[PDB]
């Protein structure tokens, strides 16, 4: 696998693949 | 955070993997 440079919306696409059924967590700072 | 980390640098797929539920 690379590493990735993922901004925005990108960057949900990638945790929902990574992470499947398992769910996911999407916590940006404040 | 993450959310930071993979857009202002770069991160993997495995340091993603520490926010699947
Ligand atoms: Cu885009």
């Amino acid at each position: 696998f690379v590493n990735q440079h993922l901004c925005g919306s990108h960057l949900v696409e990638a945790l929902y693949l990574v992470c499947g059924e398992r769910g996911f967590f999407y916590t940006p700072k404040a | 955070g993450i959310v930071e980390q993979c857009c202002a640098s770069v991160c993997s797929l495995y340091q993603l993997e520490n926010y699947c539920n």
